[PDB]
């Protein structure tokens, strides 16, 4: 009742050298497990868009002689830079769940966390406010949506029962 | 009241011929509105009562209104169906009518054989047997299931469709404004 | 087959009498708001004056101008007459008392109300003069612009019922009406209803003889009572007044034809008193206000009312979401 | 000098409640509603004549 | 005449300006963002305090997963 | 005060719609045979109404309550044969 | 599964069961008596109905012919429940479904007759009306006091019988 | 399939041999889309599924948006030339 | 054979009857004095009815959702939220651009009085 997956699914089907953690991690887990280098990537992209606009003005100015771009452009540059940096950090961190990059730092955290959720006496991936049909369709929508980050942003917010794992 | 579908088929033929040969451009457009009504008649006739009112609401009430609204305040020249103009067209009209008609009838068939492909389109005569099964417990009609599958299984199609509606807003504005 | 044709000519005689007396009623209350008498010249107290006017205008010379399609000009009255009158099926005078009980009644009432634009626009192409066209353009532009927010208010109301049947909505409204939670929507729907007929609060283009006049005349007031019927069923209680179970357990003892007669009297008296207060408010807002420029009208619809309506689109499913209250089919 | 928006005694909530709830429109509505319930002026002409002074011509 | 300060020069001053001088846009956006923000932040509070969620309605006949065990009744 | 003449055509509008609704309700009850109409009919309830017309014998909604069904009930069962849909 | 449109014409069949399958006598209750006793049919005949649908699941596609022997027993057990409820509670079962044929067969509008019917059937036929899937901390709908959804007019026979059951102390 | 096929074919040939004005071309395009709708919705009814109904409700919206786009395109065609020729663009 | 279709066919009978009564009944008797290029228009006139249609297509796209609102609970809700907000952004484009205005071509001519 509300956690039997009722489908057949990959078991530990790793996408690289390294073992998988989730087949689609929840958004909270991706934000929880990202490294300080990932926050450095977010800061890099937040800095690189207004500095890039200042740079591209210094190369070729718009109306002939060089001025700084307006603050109305710098703030939109910084907002879109945070958007690029968050997309980059979410994709970087999701790669560690799939097992295509190095994830021995996070594999320990997940075995600790699922041992804790066994000790707390609750479900291994979360109680959801959905029928299992809707959980299944909702996770068919967000399965492997990190590919195609170039077109559209799409995330996992459903606590559905299957993540390409056993027991 | 057996031949209803045949009657709508014939009346649709006649209405298209009145569309393509009409004095006045908006006499032609009112014949198109009549063809939409014949369509909605066929759709209620086949069993789709929802769609017929969707056709009357969207096609008649928005697209035909936009079309008539265009014809009113714009100037459009028109020649009428002279016989000097258009019987130079008629031999290829006849060849393409028979060929395109038979060819549209062709692809509902699976034979190696050419005219066994054709005459299986006319093998229509057998009356489908409708059985009652009591397996469905609720009033899920057709609009409900369209709302389930536009929203769960094809939610991405609905959001790309939102981008298409956005483009239908932005584009006509972007053309016709002359910014300051 | 005797049964349904006697039922339909009873319904037709009722509604096509009541669209005639609505005219006599507007002249009299417009007069008393202006501190004068209405007509008292033609009936014992002024009644059958709409009959006097129809008797005379069916005696009036029809002029078909040099400029005109003759066929288009006299069957635009009929296509507006027929679709201003076709929408009278689906309104219930009681639970399941319509001329056709179809499970998609709002989709029908919404599809017929979009068919009513043509007899404005099309009849601009009658008598093709350069000012006989762009006035029809302004007319049809306002007409479509306000049936947008009409359709919007309908779909906001169906978020509470999730059924396009109409008497299902009224049976759903037994616990509470829909004006009491959504009273801004009653204000918005009233002014959109006033615009959709192009009433003389929201009139610009005013500011034939005979049959093309009396068909447009009848279509105008049939549209009045038809959009009043729409307001009566989806926003006020349709045929609902109070409980009346205790009064019946005092009066009656078992189901008889007099008990069904009494119940139908109570239900359609509630429906008619909603509709009559609504038509009075139409004439009452006609009496008190000047009119609009086209720019005030388009600014009003597209720039003021519609963003607020987008906010309503966001706010009402969200409160149906916060408390787990989604309506089931 | 005409007052700016910030030097006004009314709150934005108070001012826009009068905006969206049509306050003085309703006031002018209630005026003619009062006039529905009063006595008309009409005299019935061949049965009742209006004023006469002897100076009239 | 009342000029636009912009959202960026002073935020709360621009919010006050829009509430005084463009009340239809301010209150349309107010009602609009009151929806999903309260949809985010209020429903865990309701599931914690007011009432937990309803159990799902059935949609088909509910089949259990057994193997037709023999029942001695209506053997006739 | 209140003009009676102004509100009399409203009175006739009210009376015409009231009498129309009452007469129409009694016409509906006379059609059903003493009971009210069914105002929202499912596909399930459509199939249930045709089954009860099959079971009661001819009548619309007579609503027999019998122990075990009659003899002609096993033989009066209907399938629907629909035309080619050209 | 789809419904017939566009000039369906009905047809029936002058024939018989073959000798292979025994006789089964039918259910002769219509929708208001069937909807009335639906919960008691479901209370007594739960394992029979579930074995029938489990048959239909187990041998897929054969369907009709390989599940006839248990489709026999579900019909016979429901007939047993209906004559059981006739011979004990005929007058208030009749009171219930005569309420139910007005009010669009809504169970929402016949509470005072179904209280009487549930009390009779529970003390004499010893079957209880229950809604499954309902966890605790959730009240069942036909038990609650002052519901939001009351019917238009309460039926006269059932409010008279309900008051007389109050004054007898029956209920 | 007959009604959708013949409205599509006659609509197509009325589009092709249009030499009289431009709005006959628009309305022949829209009636082509109607015929495609007819064929698809019949197939959805015959196969007992919604997926043809899904493609049909999506192509209704796409036909509407194309009418809006293209009629604004005609208006901009008309801006610089206050006439629309009978023979065509 | 229902009471739905007698209405559909009977409302024209009403109309055909009444315009018959007048055409059959009244005087025709016309003459010349009784009987009797193109203008340019602003962009907002054609704009109101062109941009009318993409909002109308959205309003009938909500119509499959509000019938399915229980079945897609918590999930189709958010999909519809995203749909509505994507179209609200095109609407705030439209009202930020001041598209539907017809604006008056003559000012008070604000430019000041300077000399020499
Ligand atoms: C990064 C951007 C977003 C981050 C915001 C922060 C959210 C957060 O942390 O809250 C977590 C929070 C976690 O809750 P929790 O209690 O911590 O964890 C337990 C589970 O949530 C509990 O799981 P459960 O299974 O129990 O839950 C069922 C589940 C079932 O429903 C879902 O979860 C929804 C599934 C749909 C997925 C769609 C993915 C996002 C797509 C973005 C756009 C795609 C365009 C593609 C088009 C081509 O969710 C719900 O029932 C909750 C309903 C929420 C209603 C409120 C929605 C408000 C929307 C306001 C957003 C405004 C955006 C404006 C942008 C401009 O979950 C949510 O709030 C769900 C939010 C759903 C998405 C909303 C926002 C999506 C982003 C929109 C824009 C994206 C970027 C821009 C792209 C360009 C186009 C717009
Ligand atoms: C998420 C997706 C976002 C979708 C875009 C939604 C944008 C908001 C729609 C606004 C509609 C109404 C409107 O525009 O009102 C303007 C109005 C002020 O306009 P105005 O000054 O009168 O207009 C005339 C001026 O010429 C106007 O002066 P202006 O030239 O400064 O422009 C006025 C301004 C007016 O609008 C705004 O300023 C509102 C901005 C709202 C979005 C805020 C995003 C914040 C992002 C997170 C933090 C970023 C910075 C972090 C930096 C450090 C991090 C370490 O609009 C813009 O500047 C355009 C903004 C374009 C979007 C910027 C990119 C946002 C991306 C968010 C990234 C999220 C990351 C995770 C997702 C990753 C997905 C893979 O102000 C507001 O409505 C403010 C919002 C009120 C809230 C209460
Ligand atoms: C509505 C009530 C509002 C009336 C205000 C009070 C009455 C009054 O005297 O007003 C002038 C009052 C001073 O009047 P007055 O000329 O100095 O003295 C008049 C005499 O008392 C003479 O006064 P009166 O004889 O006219 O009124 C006496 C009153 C009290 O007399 C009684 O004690 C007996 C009460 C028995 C029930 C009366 C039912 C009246 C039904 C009226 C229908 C709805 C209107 O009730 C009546 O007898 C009125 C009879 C009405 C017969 C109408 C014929 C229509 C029949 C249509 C058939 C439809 C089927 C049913 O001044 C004001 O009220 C100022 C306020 C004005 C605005 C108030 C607006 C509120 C109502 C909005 C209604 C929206 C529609
Ligand atoms: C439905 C009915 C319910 C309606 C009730 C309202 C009753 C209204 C009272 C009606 C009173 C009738 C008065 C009508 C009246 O002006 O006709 C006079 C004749 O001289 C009579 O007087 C002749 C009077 C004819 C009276 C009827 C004769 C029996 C019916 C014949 C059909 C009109 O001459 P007219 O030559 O211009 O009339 C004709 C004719 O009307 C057109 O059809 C021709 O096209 C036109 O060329 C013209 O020549
Ligand atoms: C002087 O200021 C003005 C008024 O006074 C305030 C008006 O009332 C109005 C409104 C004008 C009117 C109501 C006159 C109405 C004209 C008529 C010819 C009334 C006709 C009556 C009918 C057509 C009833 C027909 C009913 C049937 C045929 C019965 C069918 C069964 C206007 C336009 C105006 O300008
Ligand atoms: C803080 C309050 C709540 C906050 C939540 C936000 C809103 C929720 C409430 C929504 C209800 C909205 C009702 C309609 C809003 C009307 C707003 C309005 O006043 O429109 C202004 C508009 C022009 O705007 P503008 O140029 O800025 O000038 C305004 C002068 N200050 O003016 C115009 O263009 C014309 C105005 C037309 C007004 C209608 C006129 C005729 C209709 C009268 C109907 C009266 C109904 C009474 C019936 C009584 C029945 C018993
Ligand atoms: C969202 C859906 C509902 C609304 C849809 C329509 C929104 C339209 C917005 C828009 O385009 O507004 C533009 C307008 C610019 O006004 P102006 O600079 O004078 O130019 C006018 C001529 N273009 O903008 C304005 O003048 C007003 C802009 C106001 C933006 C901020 C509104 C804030 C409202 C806050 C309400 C309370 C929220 C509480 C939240 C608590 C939890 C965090
Ligand atoms: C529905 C209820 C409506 C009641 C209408 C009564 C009006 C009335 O009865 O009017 C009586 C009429 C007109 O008489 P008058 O001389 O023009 O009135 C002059 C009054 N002064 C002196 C005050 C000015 O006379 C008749 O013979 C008409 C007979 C046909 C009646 C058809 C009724 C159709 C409804």
């Amino acid at each position: 009742s509300s956690s039997t997956p009722l489908v057949k699914t990959s078991v530990n089907y790793s996408y690289g050298d390294y073992p998988l953690i989730d087949a689609d991690p929840h958004f909270k887990r991706v934000v929880g497990y990202m490294r300080p280098s990932d926050y450095g990537v977010i800061g890099l992209a937040t800095a690189a868009l207004p500095a890039g606009i200042c740079f591209a003005e210094w190369l070729d100015p718009v109306k002939g002689k060089f001025a700084r771009p307006s603050v109305k452009f710098l703030r939109v540059a910084t907002m879109l830079g945070f958007a690029v940096g968050f997309g980059a950090a979410y994709a970087r961190s999701s790669l560690r769940f799939f097992g295509v990059t190095e994830n021995a730092r996070e594999y320990k955290k997940d075995e600790a966390q699922m041992a804790a959720r066994k000790a707390a006496g609750l479900e291994p991936y979360g109680t959801s406010s959905l029928t299992p049909e809707l959980q299944e369709i909702a996770a068919k929508n967000s399965a492997h949506s990190i590919a195609g980050l170039f077109i559209f942003p799409w995330f996992n917010f459903v606590n559905h029962p299957y993540h390409g794992r056993e027991q | 009241t057996y031949y209803f579908i045949e009657i709508t088929i014939f009346l649709a033929i006649l209405c298209t011929i009145f569309i393509i040969s009409a004095k006045n451009p908006m006499v032609s457009i009112l014949y198109m509105i009549a063809l939409f009504v014949i369509a909605a008649m066929y759709l209620y006739l086949i069993g789709l009562g929802i769609f017929s009112l969707l056709y009357i609401m969207i096609y008649i009430g928005a697209i035909a209104v936009l079309f008539l609204f265009i014809i009113t305040l714009l100037d459009i020249n028109s020649t009428e169906l002279s016989v000097k103009s258009n019987i130079r067209d008629l031999p290829l009209v006849l060849i393409s009518l028979i060929v395109l008609t038979i060819s549209g009838l062709m692809i509902y068939s699976n034979d190696s054989i050419l005219i066994n492909k054709l005459l299986e389109a006319f093998g229509n005569d057998y009356n489908t047997i409708i059985t009652q099964d009591w397996f469905n417990i609720e009033n899920t009609t057709l609009l409900t299931t369209i709302g389930n599958v536009l929203l769960t299984n094809n939610a991405f199609i609905l959001l790309v469709l939102a981008i298409v509606l956005l483009l239908g807003i932005i584009g006509p504005i972007s053309i016709t404004m002359k910014h300051k | 087959m005797i049964i349904n044709i006697v039922e339909i000519l009873i319904f037709l005689v009722c509604v096509l009498f009541s669209v005639a007396y609505l005219t006599v009623a507007e002249r009299k209350t417009l007069a008393y708001m202006q501190r004068r008498l209405g007509p008292n010249f033609v009936g014992y107290y002024g009644l059958l004056q709409a009959f006097a006017d129809a008797v005379k205008l069916l005696l009036k010379e029809i002029v078909l101008p040099k400029e005109s399609n003759y066929i288009i000009l006299v069957i635009s009255p009929l296509i507006t007459l027929i679709t201003a009158l076709i929408g009278w099926v689906v309104i219930p005078l009681g639970p399941g008392i319509t001329l056709g009980e179809l499970n998609l009644g709002i989709l029908f009432s919404l599809a017929i109300g979009s068919l009513g634009v043509f007899g404005s626009l099309l009849s601009g192409w009658s008598s093709n003069s350069k000012y006989s066209l762009l006035g029809s353009i302004r007319s049809t532009a306002q007409l479509i612009s306000y049936e947008l927010i009409l359709t919007s208010i309908f779909i906001i109301i169906i978020m509470f019922v999730s059924s396009l049947n109409i008497t299902t909505i009224i049976e759903t409204q037994r616990v509470v009406w829909y004006c009491i939670p959504l009273l801004p929507l009653l204000l918005i729907f009233f002014i959109a209803s006033v615009a959709e007929t192009a009433r003389p609060p929201f009139d610009l283009t005013e500011s034939y003889s005979g049959s093309p006049f009396v068909f447009f005349f009848l279509a105008e007031y049939s549209n009045i009572i038809l959009i009043s019927a729409f307001n009566g069923y989806l926003l006020l209680g349709g045929y609902l007044s109070f409980n009346y179970s205790y009064l019946f357990n005092i009066l009656f003892n078992d189901y008889s034809y007099v008990s069904f007669l009494f119940e139908g009297l109570i239900n359609s008296s509630a429906y008619a008193i909603k509709l009559v207060f609504l038509m009075f408010s139409f004439i009452w807002v006609r009496a008190a206000f000047p009119r609009f420029t086209y720019d005030n009208l388009i600014n009003f619809c597209w720039i003021i009312l519609l963003p607020l309506l987008f906010g309503i689109f966001l706010i009402i499913p969200s409160t149906l979401y916060i408390f787990d209250s989604f309506p089931t089919l | 000098r005409p007052a700016t928006w910030e030097e006004s005694e009314e709150g934005a909530l108070s001012k826009a409640t009068k905006y969206f709830l049509l306050a003085e429109m309703f006031r002018g509505l209630y005026v003619v509603l009062e006039q529905f319930f009063r006595a008309p002026y009409t005299i019935y002409y061949p049965f009742e004549k209006g004023p006469v002074s002897p100076r009239f011509r | 005449i009342n000029a636009n300060p912009g959202f960026w020069n002073g935020p709360f001053r621009y919010l006050r300006w829009s509430a005084h001088n463009r009340p239809h846009l301010f209150f349309a956006f107010a009602i609009g963002i009151a929806g999903p923000v309260a949809a985010l932040t209020l429903t865990p509070l309701r599931r914690k305090y007011l009432y937990p969620d309803h159990s799902p309605l059935p949609q088909s006949y509910p089949l259990p997963q057994r193997a037709r065990e023999g029942l001695t009744g209506f053997d006739d | 005060a209140i003009p009676f003449e102004a509100l009399l055509p409203y009175g006739i509008i009210f009376g015409l719609l009231t009498a129309g609704g009452g007469a129409m309700q009694v016409l509906h009850v006379y059609r059903n045979g003493g009971v009210r109409d069914r105002f929202a009919i499912d596909q399930w309830d459509s199939q249930m109404m045709e089954r009860d017309l099959r079971l009661n014998g001819g009548q619309g909604r007579k609503q027999v309550d019998q122990a075990t069904a009659p003899e002609a009930f096993k033989h009066n069962h209907v399938w629907k044969s629909e035309r080619p849909l050209i | 599964p789809r419904e017939a449109a566009a000039h369906w014409v009905p047809f029936e069949d002058k024939a018989n069961m073959p000798d292979n399958v025994p006789d089964v006598v039918e259910v002769g209750a219509t929708s208001a008596p069937l909807l009335s006793a639906s919960y008691f049919i479901g209370a007594k005949c739960k394992p029979y109905n579930d074995d029938f649908m489990l048959c239909r699941e187990e041998s897929q596609g054969s369907g009709a012919i390989d599940c006839l022997k248990e489709g026999r027993r579900v019909t016979r057990c429901a007939v047993s429940v209906i004559e059981d409820i006739n011979k004990s509670c005929l007058d208030e079962f009749r009171l219930h479904w005569q309420c139910l044929e007005q009010n669009n067969h809504q169970l929402s509008g016949c509470r005072k007759a179904e209280a009487l019917l549930n009390k009779c059937v529970f003390t004499k036929l010893n079957l209880e009306k229950k809604i499954p899937g309902l966890r605790p901390d959730e009240e069942p709908v036909f038990l609650k006091k002052d519901p939001w959804i009351k019917p238009a007019v309460d039926d006269f026979k059932s409010v008279r019988a309900y008051a007389e059951a109050k004054k007898n102390g029956t209920l | 399939m007959f009604i959708g096929t013949i409205i599509l074919v006659l609509s197509f040939l009325g589009f092709v041999f249009n030499r009289r004005n431009i709005i006959l071309a628009f309305i022949c395009l829209e009636t082509m889309l109607l015929g495609i709708n007819l064929i698809l919705l019949r197939n959805s009814v015959l196969f007992d599924d919604i997926s043809g109904s899904l493609f049909a409700i999506v192509i209704i919206i796409l036909a509407g948006v194309e009418s809006a786009i293209g009629l604004s395109l005609l208006v901009s065609y008309y801006r610089l030339r206050g006439v629309i020729n009978s023979y065509g663009i | 054979m229902n009471t739905f279709i007698i209405f559909i066919i009977l409302i024209p009978i009403v109309g055909f009857a009444l315009l018959a009564v007048n055409i059959l009944l009244a005087v025709y008797k016309p003459y010349n004095e009784k009987l009797g290029t193109r203008l340019a228009f602003n962009a907002a006139f054609i704009l109101v009815a062109i941009l009318f249609l993409p909002f109308d297509l959205e309003i009938s796209t909500l119509l499959p959702y509000v019938m399915s609102i229980y079945l897609v609970s918590n999930y189709g809700f958010t999909i519809v939220l995203l749909f509505l907000l994507i179209l609200i952004i095109g609407f705030v484009y439209e009202i930020n651009t001041n598209a539907l205005k017809i604006n008056k071509h003559n000012k008070p001519n604000t430019d000041s009085l300077i000399y020499k």
